[PDB]
């Protein structure tokens, strides 16, 4: 019909969707309030402009922002001089989505500069000269593995990674993130992503680690950074995307986890927070929103019935309708909310959860929802590595061709 | 000595007490990739940070330089390793250094680093007796700090400091009732003392909710909380529950209480109850509601709950093909 508006934020109905305070305010509800209204101008923006909507995706815009990124920040960057690999990681990861080739100078280039974060005991630093931390070591390998020629597999030495990750474990099941540091479900992901890849698990490698990550799951139906902690996004996706790669999903309880992700998207706004009755945030649109690809494939392993033939278990048409209205600046480069600042990790993570919400696959079953011009379309991701599925098959193939280590 | 903000500092490479030293330049290669084009200040530290590093300088003029380092990136794991192999190398003063970190993490409380030095700090000296209060300002600030909450835990658990927890998150419940932190925190204390056995302790902890989810019917929280501590054994255990929720269907509706609904039937239909074809047609009945007008942006959601309840509840689902 013509007075039907074929954007689900903008519909009439779609205003029954604002915060309720039942008239008892609080500073959770107050700031929730001041996100929804600076979201609202935007949905409304069209029609006090009298223009007809339209969501393109600036991809030549990112593109140079990008480009120059790969080669140069600013010091602005300063604060992460100590995680260069994952500048690394989300730069190439984007040009990625956005199907952008590699030029093979840029990629002997990025091996070069790996080369110098390897610390000569295993596993990688933020930065030439740095100590090895298993965050930047994740990194690492993932951008290793998206360039993917000989020249950067044959960068990680497999032996020392392992030895590295030997000196990590602990006897409860986790692992330090490095070296006289700290423990947090992040770190047996990380560990369970490069060993998997790099073909080094030994049977005794991940003794443990299943059950004490089934032990960060809490009263709330997702998990935390350790157990006792509030259920949390970034650290669900962690957790499940290692048990996963571990093939133990089920020691989760799967249905409380389901019904707790699925909450967290909102239903104004249309993108996913990270923690009950807190903020929304365009990063979450992958630690999310990945979880229900991840959910999907595990609840049709158990031969779940009823599980949909062409959609995942969120409303992917608003998220994208999120992304691609408030999460994208003018200039070039994707960000938290409106009022905040384009960075190469929103770019990244916000791309990723687009790419999800387009594209859904179950075994035979392919379906595509493309909101917007139809240039929007993305690359396909994975989702426990968050890399392309090709360059995943790739990497691992070629791992398999070595023993091992210690045979 | 000489703040880093100071309007008379000065750079390393114009220092006599350092005229010994030659700087270490970072080695990024022929043709860097994701360099950072650092102002003159940072570049200068972390030369020289480089250089004592290299040489494993374990000297006094060594360990003031961590300090200007870190406050150009507190994020540098590296640096803080060092600055610890300088403090029991050294001999350092560990109050002194207590009320160093407690000072970086007023300013920069978001940040892994800081939280991770004061607890070595904590457990090196074993003493928590100012952790509590200290937490408390951090919390003061921001009530959701998550690095807060989890060294709140970790000293709590490691040196039994259970006693005056559950009054702390009264006091917080009151402030804003929304803070899920908050109900996290409780869940954690009475889950490590009394526990959710205790039939009083049961029976208290579901009725505050209940109150506080009639002064606030929209707060997820109280639901999620609700739900969390009656599931375990089973809401269908439960059934004066239901009536008492339908009771609230007037003046006290939502998605959640809806939601709830569907809950306590899914249960319900799991425990072979009476009626079993009544409470199913129920079920569908709201999980249609809940995807079509009450909660749509999860329509994918409830179409799969009413699926599987179908699936496995409907009067046919035991009847063979053949009947
Ligand atoms: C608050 N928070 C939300 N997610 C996280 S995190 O994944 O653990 N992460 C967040 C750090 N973080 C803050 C953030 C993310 N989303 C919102 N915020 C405020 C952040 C890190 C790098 C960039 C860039 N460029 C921008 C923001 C950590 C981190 C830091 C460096 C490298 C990798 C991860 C933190
Ligand atoms: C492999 C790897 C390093 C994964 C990253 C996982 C991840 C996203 C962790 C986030 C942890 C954290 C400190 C959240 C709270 O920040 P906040 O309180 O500022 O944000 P919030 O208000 O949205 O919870
Ligand atoms: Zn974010």
């Amino acid at each position: 019909p013509v007075w039907s508006e074929p954007l689900y934020s903008l519909r009439p109905e779609h205003a029954r969707e604002r915060l309720q305070d039942d008239s008892v305010e609080t500073v959770t509800s107050i700031e929730q309030a001041k996100v929804e209204e600076k979201i609202q101008e935007v949905f409304s923006s069209y029609k006090f402009n009298h223009l007809v909507p339209r969501l393109v995706l600036q991809r030549e815009k990112h593109f140079h922002y990008l480009k120059r990124g790969l080669r140069q920040l600013t010091d602005a960057y300063e604060c992460l001089d100590a995680s260069r690999p994952w500048l690394c990681y989300w730069i190439l990861h984007s040009l990625e989505l956005l199907d952008e080739p590699i030029p093979q100078i840029v990629a002997t280039d990025v091996c070069q500069f790996l080369e110098l974060c390897q610390s000569p005991d295993g596993g990688f630093g933020g930065g030439p000269g740095q100590y090895p931390h298993l965050a930047p070591t994740y990194a690492a390998v993932n951008a290793l593995c998206i360039i993917g020629t000989e020249e950067a597999y044959n960068v990680i030495n497999r032996e020392k990674l392992l030895q590295y990750l030997y000196s990590l474990k602990q006897p409860d099941g986790s692992f330090l993130m490095h070296v006289g540091g700290e423990v947090d479900v992040r770190s047996a992901y990380c560990a369970a992503s490069v060993a998997s890849l790099t073909n080094i698990i030994t049977p005794d490698l991940f003794e443990g680690t299943a059950e004490w990550i089934a032990r960060c799951q809490n009263w709330e139906g997702g998990i935390g950074g350790v157990p006792g902690m509030e259920a949390h996004g970034g650290y669900t996706f962690c957790g499940l995307a290692a048990l996963v790669i571990l093939k133990k999903e089920r020691s989760l309880n799967l249905k409380s986890l389901l019904q707790w992700v699925t909450s967290r998207q909102m239903r104004f706004e249309g993108g996913f927070q990270g923690r009950c009755n807190k903020l929304v945030d365009g990063c979450y649109s992958f630690w999310q929103a990945g979880l229900l690809p991840l959910l999907h494939r595990a609840l049709h392993a158990q031969g779940d019935p009823a599980l949909s033939m062409s959609h995942w278990m969120f409303h992917q048409q608003a998220l994208q309708e999120y992304i691609l209205m408030c999460c994208q600046c003018p200039a070039g480069g994707l960000l938290d909310k409106p009022g905040k600042s384009r960075d190469f990790y929103h770019t990244c993570y916000c791309l990723s959860g687009l790419s999800i919400a387009q594209h859904f696959g179950s075994g035979a079953m392919l379906h595509d929802v493309v909101m917007g011009v139809p240039e929007n379309v993305l690359q396909p991701t994975h989702p426990v590595y968050n890399i392309g599925p090709d360059k995943v098959i790739q990497a691992t193939t070629h791992f398999l061709q070595k023993p091992v280590p210690g045979f | 000595f000489l703040s880093l903000d100071s309007p008379t500092y000065v750079l390393y490479r114009d220092r006599a007490e350092w005229a010994d030293i030659d700087p270490v330049p970072q080695n990024d290669g022929p043709s860097p990739v994701v360099q950072i084009i650092y102002s003159e200040k940072f570049r200068d530290v972390y030369d020289y940070f480089r250089a004592v590093l290299q040489r494993d300088e374990r000297s006094e003029r060594a360990f003031k330089l961590t300090r200007d380092a870190i406050e150009l990136n507190a994020a540098n794991y590296t640096v803080w390793h060092f600055r610890r192999v300088l403090l029991r190398s050294l001999q350092k003063d560990l109050q002194e250094e207590m009320n160093y970190i407690i000072a970086i993490i007023e300013e920069q409380p978001k940040n892994y680093q800081v939280w991770h030095h004061r607890r070595v700090l904590v457990e090196w000296l074993k003493d928590p007796s100012q952790e509590l209060e200290f937490i408390a300002d951090i919390l003061n600030q921001d009530a959701k700090n998550y690095h807060a909450w989890q060294h709140r835990q970790w000293v709590i658990q490691e040196f039994r400091l259970w006693d005056n927890e559950l009054q702390y998150v009264d006091q917080l419940l009151k402030e804003d009732v929304r803070n899920n932190s908050v109900w996290n925190q409780r869940h954690f204390v009475i889950s490590n003392t009394t526990g959710y056995s205790d039939r009083a302790v049961l029976e208290r902890e579901v009725q505050y909710t209940l109150e506080m989810i009639k002064l606030v019917p929209h707060n997820e929280s109280a639901w999620n909380y609700l739900k969390g501590i009656l599931q375990d054994r089973g809401l269908s255990r439960y059934p004066n529950l239901l009536n008492q929720l339908l009771d609230l269907q007037p003046s006290h509706s939502s998605p959640y209480l809806i939601a709830f609904l569907v809950d306590i039937y899914e249960d319900m239909l799991e425990n072979q109850c009476d009626n079993k074809e009544d409470i199913l047609n129920k079920a569908l009945e709201l999980c249609e509601i809940l995807a079509k007008e009450k909660d749509t942006i999860r329509k994918e959601y409830w179409r799969y709950i009413g699926r599987s309840l179908q699936s496995k509840h409907s009067r046919e689902s035991d009847i063979p093909a053949s009947v």
